[PDB]
């Protein structure tokens, strides 16, 4: 079952709790002037990052229009996504490209991007998310083919570890004739540039 | 049933080797030790073998079939064998 | 039949008067200085996003041409166009590009435009102006093959819901030669570029 | 009417299988249980039928057609049957 | 008083009956499939685009903080805007530029986009919003100086009328040292580019 | 005194217990494959967002060198910053611009950045970050003048609240003859662009 | 008096006869293909381009609002213009950018623009045209000052005489405040930009 | 029979005739001082934009050279091109790419470009162009392939009728192995971009 | 001489088909109704007709000859028939 | 020597046809009238003739070949024959 | 006096006998296939770049015009120019920015482009160029100031000696106003930009 | 036998006296003070545009070293590269992109480079430059394939003739598996942009 509106009442002291005594551990003072209301705010911003755990891809599944009179390549690109590492916490923010070729069922432009901020907004791993995104899309229409790719900068890449900054991350998924056909591949990647 | 149709991707020394559709011999795919399965992004089923296709045309020739065609579409390889 | 001048005059008032009563269920006073010509201006500039209903492809589909002596690809590239979704009544704009490859009939240059024009000015759903557009091309001419592709921003992905900023949407119709032939799509496509 | 050519694209173990053109016999097309349908930006007609090639090519070896060649075109595969 | 969630339920309904008005007057079916939730949708789109009548600077203007230590001017630029022209009701987009030098008084860089957003968020001229938003952070900080200026498309001059695509509006609102000193508002000009 | 390694190793148990407390209570089971070693991995990722606290500006600001021989302008530009903001513990990134006209001592280039990278790896306000590098630069070598312009990302302002992506906050300190003379400034904003 | 719709009609057929005239005296068969309506196309499309002579200022210039509390910048750069040189009546083009500082009156942003058409819509000069745009605002709103600047290329230079390509033709005209006032003038020139 | 210069001393009277005919019928005075020599400036303009007609392609054909040692693409790109549109007898500037693969023979890289000139500098249909400059190159070379393609604006579709400012009208022709091999062709269009 | 070539390109169900070179049999490309033309752009004179390849097929058959291979390069599809 | 593979690029109604390696049967290529040749940036030498593929084909008949298989790779079209 | 035709002709023979003697002393076959009709086309060529010698900016300063109705700043940017240096003889080019204010006098827009011809095409000095250009412009117009700047790549530069690829000689001569009012070079100098 | 630093000067006189009698010839005063030097100064520089030929590809061609190790593509793209055409003594310049996929043998990076100086820097034909300089490389290394693509601008072109500035003349050579392979060509020509 997804998160609820109770859910995150009941855990939010639990967070700022935790968000407190991260504070003294770092060696803050968690009593000092502009850090007595982060415990909150910190709870609270985590709690809309991972938003996404209190919604179910199937609402927006059951939102698919039949219509077979529109063989043409849609395409929804830059969509802004912000997610969060599930290794470090931190977060890798950037944009995802969404591409699909119709046989019978057709999906709303607008709910195309709320499949992305369902599975983004979670701790993720950015391949995962990006196959997440590319299956709802595969299992609400059954088109002939879908592709889905996302470019993003990871933080825990950039402010540490290996400290590459400039560094991006891109994951591509080409399903059905998006895989199989040159042509269509090739369009989707072209159109989706610049 | 005498026509049947296998491909191979990419390079032919490895498999897996594609044997056959949701209508084919149940009984044929079995001999070849074929399972059936739904890669995602295919609006369909296919029976596969993890055997190159050399392979597979051998055991095809034991069930009496020959290869009538053989060609390239992509970077897939297609064989159109017939039972002789 | 196609909507006339005569149609507009009749339901200018009643235009008029549906936003006069927007203007108070919004919480406004349509009697404020800046908002007192605001139900005509308003009224008259929905009429005019949706001209496009006064008019019938069969006019501008009458003006092609007979030359088979001419077998090259013709392109006219960034045709600003502004259409309202039909899904919301906010605009969504960008361009459209357009490429085919004759057989024996051509059509003017300007023509092409006028094609968007008409189509482009009504409610509508990128999708279908896309196939509409690719359609009028395809029965005046009978061309090898026609390719339409159209970028553009949906205001109500941008100023509301999903709220993407950036994001655009594309949708592609490649008939013909520009669906077989990988040589044609790949030269369309590169030629509508930057 | 000897010769016949039939073609599928993209994948081979799904339809839909494009099996002839406007002077194609009636008859034959009637037994495929082809239908005749001018796909938007193509100048010309065509017979075609949901059946993956496979049962197709089954169903013309019952109508006296043999497999002659069978090449890749594009993404495109295509069948030359001859009446034997 | 400001507009509330109850004025916004008891108002839908003739909102929706104004716009299902409008479809007829146009010559549109509002039976037709993709019109049936239009007068819904275009009413609660366009009760969203004016959600700022429902907030009072107030509120906002009450979280200034006393500190007179930073001595620096800020400025948050690029503050993506979307209002709608009260003259025809159709929007006119763009970006919002903020710079002051404080005094005793700072405010939080977020507070200064919600400043943004109730103002923009109605029937607007976009002169009126930026000295509104100017004045805004006047009264709230009594800034050594203050800098607004705003660059927007009105699709009401691209979509008809004079019909200039490329054409864009900027207004420039200079107070305090930001008007007097050379230096300072050079200075805020040249932060703010690219 | 500043933070020491010793502390880290004592408090690393207490950080990573926090952080598994908030997997609980955001719906994540802490137990699950990809997030078993989270609680280590974002409390040393935190750990080293925050090791500004383990260093002293003393240090570096006892490597100034006399020299009255370099009457001319020193500018670093782009140097990369990453730090936290201390109201939501999510991170703020973008660039830091210093510039100063020396008297008679001067600093390392190198030695500027490291002034960076104290203060910014700690929890911050981007106003007192750039007050405490320009404060730095001052105190160390009582130059003729100095600049510290800041261009950063607030992730709290993208990923949430406002919502402006785009959206960026500039910080300005003109110091000395940075702010008396007009061409002095103007040469510095020209020098630190593109 | 300005030119009518009537006078447009009475001179059509001159215009058609002088421009199958100009095709013969060229060396062109007037009776070829697609060159039989040509007498009648650009006859047409000549009255077009100078349309601006059966339009007066007095109607535009009228529309003045009274307005003293809005003391800003007021820009609208980046109006497309077309307009025709009179010494070889080839067409130059480019764009207009204007700027005024209001005293008590204003003047509605697509109005600006319809006073770059009424002028740049004649056989012209750029000098000339700049000046009389620059001259309309004035009277109509006596500002507290007024810019105007215009960057187009002229054919003539391109095409012909010294063919310069690249080349371009920038006239601009700075009064009141935009002249007295450097703040001014260089605010001006700066939002104008990119 | 190729157009002379005596045939342009002969005309020039009544091509300034008629212009100062058409001064008249747009309500213009023709005695006004900067109209005065505007019918000869006109007419001379109107010759020298047509000069192409008084060359013939026999000429510049005739200057091929053997060579079968040079298998290798030769491309000369970004012809500056200035035409005159038959239709309305208004221009239509960009530029041409050309590109061929030779067999046996090759060609000046300036004839070429006088190619261009050649065909260009007459009154034109940009497809009929195009064909014309690839015509030439094959007749003039027997080439294992050739390729053209024409960028360029109409500015009878900017200036006036469907007004589509930003519009771009370009046509490709694609002979022997470029529109054969598909290396050949995606080549060439790489190696005349940007 | 026994061996011919013929193709078309793109859609094989319909035209043009081509069928023969400069040094083609003149009463063959005769008996098929092709016309001799050269395309702008190729250095060579070629025979065409206006039949879709299945029913310029047929025409060989009455001629005595037969499909050896088909095959596919590029968008165009050939087939070599050898007089048999 | 029972095997052969010739080939010809791009368009077919037009030679040069390649005819052979460096290990063709010397006698065999001189029949043809076809010469050895190293084009730059190949590492290996190829006999060749001006004929278009069908004038070699019919040659290739009366020294005893026969084409066994055609097939395109790339926008080379190759034939293998066999001494039949 | 001005070089003449006739000067070219009877010295074409000795230009031509000058560079054959060149292409043997460089160790080059003057018999060769490509380089038997080159000491023609070099001294063609070499006529050619040095053709402003045949030209007196008396002819052109003497079409000045009187007009003390166009106060406005006159600029004709992007003059595209290619010289000679008179050291050694090889090219530099680039391009001439031209800007003044009249006082009581104008110059037709492609005068300034002409005066520019009749200078660079000679054996110069870029600071002898830029004075010359100037003091044309300054001698017939009397202007209340004027400003020429020159951006070229000096060939042997970049080919020879220092070797400096990308390396580029701007010149710039500020008269009258233009280096009296820092709000007058300051609007010449960024109307000229990009 | 190539060239010597002997003969260069043996034959310096007689190009200084050759371009004196070209000074003189064009009208010139070689006695005028900037002018006294040129004719060794031009002397001079020619000799350094053409110091190719006193060397051999042989030297360079014979520091090849085996390693059959690396199967990958090798590019060295933007070499600068300048020449002379040999048809006007003109330079033309711009850059050359060498790509190749070894075999047995490779070549140091710099190497290949100087075999582009040692072709170039003699009197030239693009075509022949591009085919040598592959030639060259083929020769040394016996490759799968090599690519060599060369991007100039002719001056012969820009500042006479023909005249079109902008003009670029790009030559493609192919080799082996880069013309085979169309996977090979493709990558190689991505690699080399932008
Ligand atoms: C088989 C069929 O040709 C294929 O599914 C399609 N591909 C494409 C298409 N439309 C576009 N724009 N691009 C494609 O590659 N419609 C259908
Ligand atoms: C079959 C024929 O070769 C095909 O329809 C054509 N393609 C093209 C063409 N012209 C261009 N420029 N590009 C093509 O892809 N003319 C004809
Ligand atoms: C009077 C005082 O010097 C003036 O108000 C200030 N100007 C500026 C400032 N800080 C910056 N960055 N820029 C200014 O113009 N701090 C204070
Ligand atoms: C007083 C003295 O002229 C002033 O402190 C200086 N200004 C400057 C300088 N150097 C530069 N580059 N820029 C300045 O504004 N050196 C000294
Ligand atoms: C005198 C008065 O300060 C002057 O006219 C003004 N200048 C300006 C202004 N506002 C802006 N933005 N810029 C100015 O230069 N308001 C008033
Ligand atoms: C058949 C042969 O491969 C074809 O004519 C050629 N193509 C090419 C070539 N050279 C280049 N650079 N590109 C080609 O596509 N030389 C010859
Ligand atoms: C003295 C007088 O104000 C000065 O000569 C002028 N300067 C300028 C002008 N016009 C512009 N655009 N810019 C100037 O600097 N007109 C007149
Ligand atoms: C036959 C073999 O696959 C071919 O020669 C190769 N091509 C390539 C290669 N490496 C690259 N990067 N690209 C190629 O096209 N190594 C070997
Ligand atoms: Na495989
Ligand atoms: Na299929
Ligand atoms: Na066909
Ligand atoms: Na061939
Ligand atoms: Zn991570
Ligand atoms: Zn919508
Ligand atoms: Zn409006
Ligand atoms: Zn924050
Ligand atoms: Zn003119
Ligand atoms: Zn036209
Ligand atoms: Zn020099
Ligand atoms: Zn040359």
């Amino acid at each position: 079952r997804p998160r609820s509106e109770e859910d995150n009442e009941l855990n939010l002291p639990n967070l700022a709790a935790a968000y407190s005594s991260i504070l003294r551990s770092l060696g803050e003072d968690p009593q000092r002037q502009g850090l007595l209301k982060t415990p909150w705010r910190a709870a609270t911003a985590m709690q809309f990052f991972t938003k996404g755990y209190q919604e179910t891809i199937s609402d927006v599944l059951n939102d698919a229009i039949f219509d077979e009179d529109h063989d043409e390549m849609v395409i929804v690109k830059d969509i802004d996504m912000f997610s969060m590492c599930e290794h470090h916490l931190v977060p890798f923010v950037g944009r995802v490209h969404i591409g699909y070729l119709p046989n019978k069922q057709v999906l709303g432009l607008s709910k195309l991007a709320r499949i992305v901020e369902i599975y983004s907004r979670r701790l993720q791993v950015q391949e995962r998310l990006t196959k997440q995104i590319a299956v709802a899309i595969t299992e609400a229409l059954q088109p002939a083919g879908v592709g889905v790719v996302i470019e993003a900068t990871h933080m825990c890449m950039v402010m540490r570890g290996v400290q590459k900054m400039n560094s991006k991350t891109v994951t591509s998924t080409m399903l059905g004739v998006f895989r199989e056909d040159p042509k269509t591949r090739e369009e989707f990647l072209t159109l989706i540039r610049s | 049933m005498p026509y049947l149709l296998i491909s191979t991707q990419i390079r032919m020394e490895v498999g897996p080797t594609m044997v056959g559709d949701e209508h084919s011999d149940p009984e044929l795919m079995q001999q070849l030790g074929a399972s059936k399965r739904r890669v995602l992004g295919n609006n369909f089923y296919e029976y596969y073998v993890n055997d190159p296709p050399r392979i597979v045309l051998d055991k095809l020739e034991c069930r009496g079939f020959r290869v009538l065609s053989m060609t390239g579409v992509g970077q897939t390889l297609v064989w159109c064998l017939h039972k002789e």
